[PDB]
């Protein structure tokens, strides 16, 4: 029986160099990065923009 | 594709309750020890639990720990703590006189109605602010049958966000007497996992008690960071 | 009323539109970004059951200042566009020929409203500009900023009515700076259900006075780019020096805020590729780790049938400070009832590593100084 | 005329547009626009107004 | 009319597979998602090869400075 990773398996197989697997496991980093603001951004309520930079104020 | 894991791989902060099986079988000083020699189940526990804690609260910070004794019905000591201290103060006043049998009910009832599980819109790629886990150290029989448990507890373990690891210290593989029962009884435990994943582990009352410190370890993976208990090996200097 | 609960009102065949207008939270540059929905009612028959409202009011941010607008659509004609109306904006004039998306209306796309009141924003901006072309003064920066279209098209303006007495004008610039916030990482918020929103920067200026005198600049950051330098509280930004020259202020706040972004993700993305070898090379044991900035991680790992833990902590000037390793044990705590633990940062190490020679150097490191350590846990703490 | 149910008495976008385009095509710079809200005025639905 | 017309009747992470696919196709097979529940080796995956996929974005900044 297989298990299946949504996100991909995060260690390196058998019969793998992982020299070769760390690219891969950082392309699993990057999509999850780049899918989580796209998933966020379908979702209705949004974060408050803070505050603002102020100038250094002198005296 | 046979077994699948969606959920994401994040350090969302722990809920992690802990459940001791408090029975007369416990108080056994059969465990040999690595220093010296023998050494009881119920000291060897609060040394392995202690650690855990600490090493947990190490890591992060923000989880937060509980703890639960299990006799005739499950008995909250201490619990939603982000402070270990609390805990070690109800860890180490003990007593292991069993005078009924282990009710799995009652423990899924006080943790329902102890802490809610949460939801999020999109369970796949969106974090969820907290992951809920019950660690389970048990060595009485459970009588096996006890009927097919309820909609609400179904629905408990239904949760992507909710885990439920399990040690079991047993004379199945000592004796090799009864050892359908013994096996049964632990498949009994290993046929509520399969809603998404969990870890399983089965030890000897003959230990050592390195073992069990050898099991505790393994459970302090995070369970969205953690791989499937079948892919996880340790010995990564040959 | 929040959006979740205003959505349960309005009739299925709309839904979409309001949908994809909300879950945008802004149509222009916001700066604010509190876009909400407020005035709802049923614009049929009192007698039509279930959900059924259809008219509403929008409060669009802009610039720094919120736009109060009236939208109506007919529920029993879904298909047919929008109304509008501008509040007590009664000098805005929209020219209906640069409404494409308006003169195409197509229920069947769901982002069409959104479009179509986008087109209508540009509109109001030309409007405000159309307004400021009285001042002279002010046209005179807005002509050499307009030549600029990487800043002329992500740009608003807005001007006050005139004082009774006096005669002067109050204005506001933003924008929208041209900088590569995308590789900004990822943080848990409280609710979670709440959105960092869009990775942008934006850059507000108001005067006094109607002439380039007494002008008071801010810089508001996406809640992702507070996170990424540490608070926009610990962070300042240079006033404008005097005479008229945004054309020569905006560059040099874009260089800056481009060196201080890359500074930080050039050290995310190291620390990412050090994370990401660990895990290729040792995940088969992985305890935790840092998704969200790559800083942490801790490994279980077994020699000779005794486990034992590694934290490996990176510093901010990783690719240049040592990582600082921490080796535990599992079974000796010290006097002070904490783990018997040990940290090395003074150890073989070459900044110009990537992560796979790292991590080979790391189990090196753990073959050689495994034992050492489990004889000092034994000598020291106490099981 | 027009009716707008729930709405503010102040012309539309659209309305202004029309009543123009109408004017020119009908040659009467003399034309009129009758704009009626009605409206309820309380939650109870018990009192309602009708304002043209 | 209506009712004549009312009865005349008238799940892989796509995004990770084929940015994965589309990084380096020298790897081939080295596609996948799914392992054996026993040894730590690759099964065969039936996200396909067919999608266009948006957003292909930067896997790592490639820059090197001092001071």
């Amino acid at each position: 029986g297989g298990r299946h990773y949504y996100w991909g398996i995060p260690f390196c197989p058998a019969g793998v160099d992982p020299n070769q697997y760390t690219n891969v496991i950082l392309c699993q980093l990057e999509v999850y990065q780049k899918s989580l603001k796209m998933a966020q951004r379908q979702l209705v309520k949004k974060r408050g923009f803070g505050e603002p930079v102020l100038p250094r104020p002198p005296f | 594709s046979e077994v699948q894991i969606r959920t994401p791989r994040v350090n969302c902060p722990e809920k992690v309750i802990i459940c001791l099986d408090l029975s007369e079988e416990m108080s056994v000083p059969k465990l040999e020890s690595f220093n010296g020699s023998r050494t009881n189940a119920l000291n060897v526990s609060q040394k392995m639990v202690e650690m855990f804690v600490r090493t947990k609260h190490k890591i992060d910070k923000s989880h937060e720990f509980a703890l639960v004794v299990v006799n005739d019905d499950s008995a909250w000591l201490s619990g939603l703590t982000s402070d270990p201290r609390e805990l070690c103060s109800c860890l180490y006043d003990l007593e292991t006189a069993s005078c009924s049998t282990f009710n799995l009910e009652g423990l899924f009832s006080l943790i329902q109605q102890k802490t809610e599980l949460p939801v999020t819109e999109n369970v796949q790629t969106i974090p969820p602010p907290y992951v809920v886990r019950t660690i389970l150290v048990y060595s009485r029989p459970p009588c096996q049958p006890q009927f097919s448990l309820t909609e609400p507890m179904k629905k408990m373990f239904q949760c992507p966000y909710f885990f439920f690891d399990i040690v079991y210290i047993h004379n199945g593989t000592e004796e090799k007497e009864e050892d359908m029962s013994w096996k049964d009884m632990f498949a009994f435990m290993g046929s509520l996992d399969t809603k998404g994943a969990s870890y399983k582990y089965e030890v000897a009352l003959a230990g050592p008690a390195l073992e069990l410190h050898n099991c505790m370890a393994k459970l302090l993976a995070h369970p969205l960071q953690r791989p499937c208990q079948t892919h996880a090996s340790y010995s990564l200097l040959e | 009323m929040s959006p979740e609960i205003a959505l349960n009102r309005i009739s299925p065949m709309l839904s979409p539109f309001i949908s994809s207008v909300v879950r945008n939270g802004k149509v222009g540059l916001d700066a604010t970004n509190c876009l909400r929905i407020t005035d709802l009612k049923s614009g049929c028959t009192s007698l039509t059951p279930g959900p059924n409202c259809d008219r509403f009011k929008l409060h669009i941010p802009y610039a720094g200042e919120t736009l109060k607008w009236d939208i109506i659509f007919n529920a029993q004609y879904p298909e047919l566009p929008p109304d509008f109306i501008f509040g007590e904006d009664a000098e805005f004039l929209p020219d209906p020929s640069a409404l494409h998306n308006l003169a195409s209306w197509n229920p069947s796309n769901p982002e069409c409203l959104l479009l179509v009141v986008k087109e209508l924003v540009q509109q109001y901006h030309q409007f405000q500009c159309g307004r400021l072309r009285e001042s002279s003064r002010l046209m005179f920066e807005y002509q050499t900023l307009l030549e600029e279209p990487q800043y002329g098209e992500n740009m608003e303006i807005y001007a006050g009515k005139k004082n009774n007495w006096t005669g002067e004008f109050s204005a506001r610039f933003l924008l929208k700076l041209p900088v590569d916030f995308s590789n900004i990482p990822t943080y848990l918020l409280k609710d979670v259900n709440e959105d960092p929103g869009e990775d942008v920067a934006l850059l507000s200026v108001s005067f006094e006075d109607t002439e380039a005198t007494q002008v008071y600049p801010k810089l508001y950051l996406s809640p992702r780019i507070e996170h990424a330098l540490g608070g926009s509280s610990a962070l300042h930004i240079p006033a404008f020096p005097g005479g008229g020259c945004l054309i020569d202020y905006v560059p040099q706040v874009c260089h800056l805020l481009t060196n201080k972004v890359q500074y930080v993700i050039q050290g995310y993305h190291k620390r990412r590729e050090y994370i990401a070898a660990f895990l290729s090379h040792f995940g088969t044991g992985v305890v935790e780790y840092d998704a969200e900035g790559f800083t942490k991680l801790t490994l279980l790992l077994m020699w000779k049938d005794f486990c034992f833990l590694v934290h490996i902590d990176l510093p901010l000037f990783f690719p240049r400070d040592q990582p600082t390793l921490t080796f535990q044990s599992v079974y000796h705590f010290t006097n002070s009832g904490q783990l018997y633990s040990q940290a090395q940062k003074n150890y073989p190490y070459s900044p110009r590593w990537d992560g796979n020679e790292m991590a080979k150097r790391a189990k090196a490191y753990f073959k050689t100084f495994v034992p050492q350590f489990q004889e000092a846990a034994f000598a020291n703490g106490k099981l | 005329y027009k009716f707008r149910r729930h709405s503010d008495q102040i012309m539309t976008f659209r309305e202004q547009l029309l009543h123009r385009n109408l004017q020119t095509h009908l040659s009467s710079p003399e034309l009129v626009f009758l704009l009626l809200t009605p409206s309820i005025t309380t939650e109870s639905c018990s009192t309602h107004c009708l304002e043209h | 009319r209506r009712t004549q017309q009312a009865r005349a009747t008238g799940q892989e992470n796509i995004l990770l597979c084929q940015a994965l696919r589309t990084f380096f196709p020298e790897s081939e097979v080295l596609h996948s998602c799914v392992i054996s529940l026993k040894n730590r080796h690759i099964s065969p995956s039936g996200c396909n090869v067919n999608h266009h996929v948006d957003v292909v974005d930067q896997l790592t900044l490639m820059v090197e400075y001092v001071y």
